[PDB]
């Protein structure tokens, strides 16, 4: 993180969903932050747990991505990621993240939307 | 650098759930009786490196106690379980200690009371003294609330390492790779199923 | 390929086994998992124990063995009198044999503890069974072992120690009261020889044989007579030989501490030497061959050296049981006075190690000092000094109350708290009352402390947020100790002082932690206020400004010490002050919008709240109905402007609106909270358009849910439209709660509310369903259900049979509806027992499944009301005399309220309600024994003039027959004979029902154990 300058910190839950058995299950609650790397200028969202500090998300803001809404939440969005090196290995996850207010998850898109820009340079 | 951890308790106190918590962070809604008992490895990263568990959650409803205290040989350290919201859980501590302490004769042992989160408490703060004459380290937890989650683990790894200045530590994480009919069906079924406990502050 | 082992036709492949063990214990995966599975169905097999000799023979694992053991364990605590006598006697010897056999091999004795230690519980459960009724010489043979062997003599010290714990401290539960106390008695009569063995031991040696007899020791200080303690030399023993080599020092001061609570004389004082001499001694031993009383006790704990931890831990626990008890012998005798604050001394050291747990238990015992200090005479002198550092050391080590809503953070920021630090709320109550303790013994020297203090943050020498922090939360702390007039003063200063140092300190981390303290100063303080107004007033006006307070920990605080002020000083507000143009209350209202502009829905709430608490204090009916208008003048034009656009159109379908209306209503309901009676004419300004807004709501979710399916359920949107009928149901619960004019509810709210609420209820899906209705309806038939009695069948009848189909199907789901069902069951139970009289036969049969289902709970809520409602119905059932319904009740229902019971009290998983569970059978049983059914409660199948007494008999002997077939009919005839002549005691009555649980655990019970008594 030496290498990387903090673009936008908000507190947040993130959630990821269970195919099998139909349900959202959490996988962390802590500070999501957006990082930009100095040397490629791509941003990542790193994402680690209170307390123990332990990392439940780690992947590129694709400009692929699009946050979706969900049927239960004005303060949350669900979107797919395609590589998720959190937990080590690469893998494909559907992504919930949840906030504080209605404030916090639309300041969080605007945002995501920005770093989007930055990547496709 | 690994350990083995036996967790102990009655039935219903919130073993299971304490520990799936620490290893994916669900929370599990649900009350899943364990069979026996369930060895989970959990790694925790520190200033004097990485610490393993080897968590045996053993079951706490005697009808599935499986092999019982043959579970306890050779641990090296223990949590002792209960449920603040259920008076019973607690007086079966010393119960649980005792068939602990037979077999595992020197270890840490951390005695919890669970499920603080609960208005409605029925182990009073002043009751709980059982710890102090059998030199256990007490904790209030909440496994839903997430209330000093970390703590017994972080003390076991203190006493376990053998440095009192033992903190945990974030992971330098690498920077993530760059990288289709499936993909919509199974958005649409996501975003129609509803994120659990919308009433929370997060 | 691994299940070889669960086939009992061919032989048993030990190495299999042994590779089965390996697997699970060392090895990993699905393999262990696999292992597991196949050593636990081996282990469950009936036939399994006939393997164990083979097993503890052949096997070189000794996990195996263990293993072998544990099948054995099972067999002996539970089906030992159904084997034959040859396989009781066979077993005996190869347990015995096979501790014999590892004793006497160095080797395997050294390394292989744990399977020792398991051998010889095994012995002890068989002793459980056998000793000393078919096992005589036991004791006698094991005091002669001993002597021929140091491994065997220590493993004979470890076998006695498991002896006295399974008899004395683990007997309870375990066994019945008869075979408890036959085993005790047992013990007790042989122990003057096996004490001999004891002290025997302790003379001829630190080692490995020592430690194994001082713990030995320890569970027989639980139970054994005093004189064996100080009719020997073995005080002397402990107190110094014992305490100078640090294996066996840890052992001794924990059998010294169970010495510090044994039986004694109180007239002795020759034991009353014996005690101080022990205690002198053992702290001697401290001073020499540990450390002096000035070591820094907290660098040692920190450090964490060894056994340091648990050493000073059972330190402070021998320190403060001895003392608590003992002290008053130190305080007498001159010679005993250094002994006596050393102690002490030692003990303020061990007050100053940083860890909770240990905290508490010092905190214990000074609360207990300082108790008595404060009435006993002539003895706060004594502990001057020690109280005197006792100040600093609480003072230096305040924790946070639950009132400063600020903490700090990682990064050095003072952020609000995330959640209440509830863990530490018990322990400030702990501390505070200490230290009010300590301030009123020396009041002038807790000023000169915290006075002092203070001035080393004004010119910042000891300036930090800690520093600051705990000095202000102590200042809190002691409030109203003091004399208001030496209070007066005392306040004034400190506060001139946090004044002086909130103006240079800045920055919005310090202002953060300084403004946080001074307000939980001010409003720890409401005595001063009141007879300070000038002060008082120009306070709340800046409360108000830290409701502009863009920081959200502040503008919290200033919300709830607002309203903490205000609970105390609400009379200061109401009446007009002098040289005031007007009651401050009216100058609250006047710019109350402006106050509350900044703050969130929630904190305005709670603004409005504190208004109402002083608004009651305004007796002339007049002027408090004109001020609690005023004070809604904001939420009822909003409310008056939604109201005609709400009845112009039904769609309101804006969510901006359904937050405005949600926000109308919960002002309400906390007006209504503190002004409760006083509430009423507000109430009534809204009263009927809110249940005209309740049906339009109802429809929109209902219409909603029809277009978007049981998912809208969970939308924003609905879950809006939901709150609002959530909330108005609270409104109306909080008035009738506290309602004094009960004509008014009844014939003006009741009627409208139970046509507006209950079809809506009934009518809707589940998911739809709100539990609050439930509750809402539990507080009106609370208060006015007597009146009501049409009004309570209504409730009945809409809301009973639907519920009762939502929580009959499983134990978890509809949580709160199952709750609030049971609730309002009981209170018409209670209250309207006529409306169940009303019900037909098919109704009032579910009923009866109602409340047998709320037995089988796991949930206590429901758990216990549905005993409760059960021993209820009973009482009202009896209550109606000799009349058919009664009859019919008894007849059809006696019967399965007695077997619904048992099944509960012995399936061993509702442990939880005993108590409960007992006292209801009791009622039942009692009503046969004092002939209070007056029908034959049989049918033509039994003889003609047979007496319920009889019958009962019969039929309670024929379901436990048949529950539990491996009874004898002795053991339930023996049971039933006693458990019916006990109905009248309960606590007997309970000790037979235990029995009884015990005796099912196992077979071949004796049945003259129910004569117990
Ligand atoms: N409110 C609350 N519920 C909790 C908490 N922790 C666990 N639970 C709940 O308690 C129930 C039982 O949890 P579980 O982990 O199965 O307990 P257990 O000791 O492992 N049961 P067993 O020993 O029989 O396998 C579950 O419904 C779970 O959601 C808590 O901190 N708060
Ligand atoms: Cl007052
Ligand atoms: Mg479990």
């Amino acid at each position: 993180e030496e290498d990387e300058e903090v673009l936008y910190k908000v507190r947040a839950k993130l959630f990821r969903f269970d195919k099998d058995a139909k349900e959202w299950k959490e996988r962390g609650t802590g500070d999501c932050k957006f990082l930009k790397n100095k040397k490629t200028n791509k941003v990542r969202i790193l994402m680690r747990r209170d307390k123990t500090l332990k990392i439940c998300a780690n992947h590129i803001i694709a400009p692929e991505y699009t946050l979706k809404p969900n049927v239960g939440s004005d303060r949350s969005w669900v979107y797919a990621c395609t590589a998720d090196i959190a937990e080590g290995e690469a893998e494909a996850f559907t992504f919930a993240i949840r906030f504080g207010s209605k404030e916090n998850a639309d300041k969080f898109k605007e945002e995501f939307e920005k770093a989007q820009e930055i990547n496709k340079k | 650098v690994q350990f083995k951890l036996v967790l102990v308790g009655d039935g219903g106190t919130g073993k299971t759930t304490f520990v799936k918590r620490h290893l994916t962070g669900e929370f599990e809604k649900k009350y899943v009786a364990t069979l026996g008992v369930e060895v989970h490895p959990l790694v925790f990263h520190t200033n004097r490196g990485p610490i393993k568990f080897n968590v045996w959650d053993t079951a706490g409803q005697e009808k599935f106690g499986g092999l019982r205290d043959g579970y306890y040989i050779q641990a090296q350290c223990a949590i002792i379980m209960f449920d603040v919201t259920s008076r019973v859980t607690y007086k079966n501590v010393p119960n649980w200690h005792r068939d602990l302490v037979r077999v595992c004769e020197n270890i840490p042992i951390v005695l919890c009371g669970n499920k603080v989160d609960i208005k409605d408490r029925k182990v009073k703060a002043k009751s709980i003294v059982f710890h102090r004459k059998k030199n256990l380290q007490y904790y209030d937890i909440s496994a839903k609330s997430n209330y000093n989650f970390e703590k017994p683990f972080l003390w076991l790894a203190r006493k376990l390492i053998g440095d009192p200045n033992l903190e945990f530590v974030a992971m330098p994480a690498l920077a993530p790779p760059e990288v289709a009919a499936q993909y919509e069906h199974d958005l649409e079924v996501a975003q129609t199923t509803a994120l659990p406990d919308e009433d929370d502050d997060l | 390929a691994m299940e070889g082992i669960l086939d009992f036709s061919n032989d048993l492949d030990i190495a299999l086994l042994d590779q089965v063990v390996s697997t699970f214990y060392q090895g990993s995966g699905v393999q262990q998992k696999q292992a597991q599975e196949i050593l636990t169905k081996f282990q469950d097999n009936p036939d399994a124990w006939q393997k164990a000799d083979q097993i503890l023979q052949f096997s070189t694992n000794p996990q195996s063995k263990f293993i072998a053991l544990s099948i054995l364990d099972k067999l002996i605590t539970r089906k030992w009198k159904l084997l034959p006598n040859d396989h009781r006697i066979g077993i005996r010897n190869f347990v015995v044999g096979m501790i014999i056999s590892m004793c006497q091999d160095d080797e395997v004795f050294k390394t292989q503890k744990n399977l020792i230690n398991k051998s010889d519980l095994t012995l002890v459960q068989i002793l459980k069974q056998e000793w000393p009724q078919n096992w005589p010489e036991f004791i006698p043979e094991l005091i002669g072992s001993s002597s021929s062997s140091v491994n065997v003599c220590e493993n004979n010290m470890i076998v006695l120690k498991l002896l006295s714990e399974e008899v004395f401290d683990f007997s309870a539960e375990q066994m019945t009261q008869a075979k408890a106390l036959h085993l005790k008695n047992s013990m007790s009569k042989e122990f003057e020889q096996i004490f001999k063995l004891c002290f025997q031991v302790l003379e001829q040696g630190s080692s490995s044989l020592i430690v194994a007899t001082l713990e030995s020791l320890l569970r027989y200080l639980h139970w054994i007579p005093y004189r064996y303690i100080y009719e020997t030399n073995i005080l002397e023993l402990l107190s110094t030989k014992f305490m100078t080599s640090p294996d066996t020092r840890a052992i001794t001061l924990k059998c010294l501490t169970e010495v510090s609570n044994l039986k004694i004389p109180q007239d002795n004082d020759l034991i009353k030497r014996q005690t101080v001499l022990f205690f002198q001694n053992t702290l001697q031993q401290i001073a020499t061959s540990v450390m002096p009383v000035t070591a820094d006790l907290k660098a040692t704990y920190a450090n964490a050296n060894g056994n340091d931890q648990s050493f000073l831990q059972d330190l402070a626990m021998f320190l403060t049981t001895y003392l608590a008890r003992n002290r008053a012998l130190l305080e007498s005798d001159e010679s005993l006075r250094e002994l006596l604050l050393n102690a002490h001394q030692y003990l303020i050291q061990l007050s100053k190690i940083e860890e909770r747990e240990l905290f508490k238990t010092t905190l214990d015992y000074w609360h207990n000092l300082v108790a008595d200090l404060f009435y006993e005479p002539l003895k706060k002198h004594i502990y001057e000094e020690i109280c005197s550092q006792l100040r600093l050391v609480i003072i230096e080590n305040m924790v946070r109350p639950e009132e400063v809503l600020v903490v700090e953070n990682d990064e050095g920021e003072i952020v609000r708290e995330f959640v209440k630090e509830s863990d530490t709320i018990q322990l400030y109550k702990s501390e505070r009352e200490v230290l009010v303790y300590l301030t009123h013994l020396n009041v002038i020297d807790t000023e000169e402390i915290m006075i002092s203090k203070l001035a080393r943050q004004i010119d910042g020498s000891e300036w930090s947020w800690h520093n600051i922090n705990t000095l202000s939360w102590a200042i809190g702390s002691i409030s109203g100790t003091m004399s208001e007039d030496t209070e007066k003063r005392f306040v004034v200063t400190v506060i001139k002082d946090l004044l002086d140092l909130s103006v240079k300190k800045r920055g919005k981390d310090n202002k953060a932690v300084v403004a946080s303290d001074i307000m939980y100063v001010v409003g720890q303080y409401p005595r001063f206020l009141k007879a300070h107004w000038n002060f008082l007033r120009t306070v709340i006006l800046k409360l108000f400004e830290f409701m502009h307070e863009t920081h959200e920990g502040v503008q919290d605080m200033a919300c709830d010490t607002f309203i903490k002020i205000v609970q105390k000083c609400k009379y200061h507000f109401v009446i007009q002050q002098p040289r005031e143009s007007e009651p401050f209350i009216q100058t609250i209202i006047r710019d109350i919008q402006k106050t509350t502009a900044d703050l969130q829905p929630q904190q305005v709430h709670t603004f409005y709240k504190a208004c109402g608490i002083i608004i009651s204090e305004e007796r002339s009916v007049a002027e408090r109905n004109r001020l609690l208008s005023d004070l809604m003048q904001l939420p009822n034009m909003a409310w008056d402007t939604i109201v005609e656009q709400s009845t112009a159109n039904p769609t309101l379908l804006d969510s901006e609106t359904v937050k405005i209306i949600a926000n109308i209503i919960k002002t309400n309901v906390a007006v209504c909270t503190s002004m409760g009676a006083d509430f009423y004419p507000q109430l009534g300004h809204i009263y009927y358009n809110m249940l005209q807004l309740y049906r339009a709501v109802s429809s929109m979710i209902s219409a909603q849910v029809a277009a978007e399916g049981l998912i809208a359920t969970k939308t924003p949107k609905v879950r809006g439209l939901r709150t609002i009928k959530k909330e108005i149901l609270k409104l109306v619960e909080t008035y009738i709660s506290k309602a004094r004019n009960l004509d008014d509810v009844v014939k003006v709210l009741v009627e409208p509310l139970l046509n507006a609420v209950l079809e809506d209820y009934m009518n809707n899906v589940p998911d739809a369903r709100d539990a609050e209705v439930l509750n809402c309806m539990t507080t009106v038939v609370e208060k006015v259900g007597h009146m009501i009695p049409q009004g309570v069948i209504l409730i009945l009848q809409s809301v009973f049979e639907c519920t009762l189909d939502m929580i009959n199907k499983d134990f978890t789901e509809y949580p709160e509806h199952r709750v609030e069902f049971y609730k309002l069951l009981k209170v018409i139970n209670e209250k309207s027992f006529a409306a169940f009289l009303e019900l037909p036969p098919a109704a009032f049969k579910l009923f009866v499944d109602a409340i047998c289902w709320a037995f089988k709970h796991n949930n206590r809520d429901v758990e216990v009301n549905g005993l409760q409602i059960a021993l209820d119905l009973v009482k009202n059932i009896e209550r109606m005399g000799n009349v058919p319904f009664a009859n019919e009740f008894h007849k059809n229902y006696f019967f399965i309220f007695v077997s619904e019971t048992f099944f509960v009290l012995t399936d061993s998983d509702h442990k939880s309600g005993f108590s409960k569970q007992a006292l209801l059978l009791m009622k039942l049983i009692s009503l046969v024994y004092d002939n209070k059914i007056s029908v034959p409660l049989y049918q033509a199948e039994v003889p003609q003039g047979t007496s319920n007494q009889v019958y009962l008999s019969q039929y309670l002997a024929n379901m436990l027959s048949n529950a539990f077939p491996h009874l004898t009919s002795e053991q339930i005839a023996s049971f039933l004979s006693a458990l019916t002549k006990q109905c009248k005691d309960l606590v007997v009555f309970k000790g037979t029902l235990r029995d009884f649980l015990v005796q099912i655990k196992e077979v071949g019970g004796d049945p003259t154990d129910y004569l117990f008594a």
